């Protein structure tokens, strides 16, 4: 319950089976480390039975949407849960609504 | 290459 490290929708590297086992409702949502990719983010939410997974990190380290920045990862998942506005990436609305919970990986 | 992509956001380009 702290930052990345153990805040309530960062799980930490999680698999594509376990990501997509928490998504029991359309609209959970949380982010995890890529395991094939070393250095980036994703989130896997669901948006009505097709879970989307998004980097939250572009090529070049940024994140970012359509047109907006996010300081941090953090400010990313806290800026959309501000509006219940969608993220967006390359024509899908990844739009949150109860981040799921863990508190405990990222280290 | 391709691959399974993820994607992000954003972008665009390309």
């Amino acid at each position: 319950a702290e930052q990345l490290r153990g805040e309530p929708w960062f799980h930490g590297k999680l698999s594509r089976r376990e990501a997509e086992a928490l998504l029991q409702l359309n609209g959970d949502f949380l982010v995890r480390e890529s395991t094939t990719t070393p250095g980036q983010y994703v989130l896997t939410g669901s948006q009505s039975g097709q879970p989307k997974h998004l980097l939250l990190v572009d090529p070049e380290g940024v994140v970012r949407t359509k047109d907006h920045r996010f300081e941090s990862v953090s400010h990313l998942i806290s800026y959309h849960m501000d509006n219940h506005l969608p993220i967006i990436s390359a024509g899908s609305e990844l739009c949150l609504q109860q981040p799921v919970e863990r508190k405990l990986l990222e280290h | 290459g391709h691959d399974g992509l993820y994607q992000g956001l954003s972008t665009a380009t390309k």
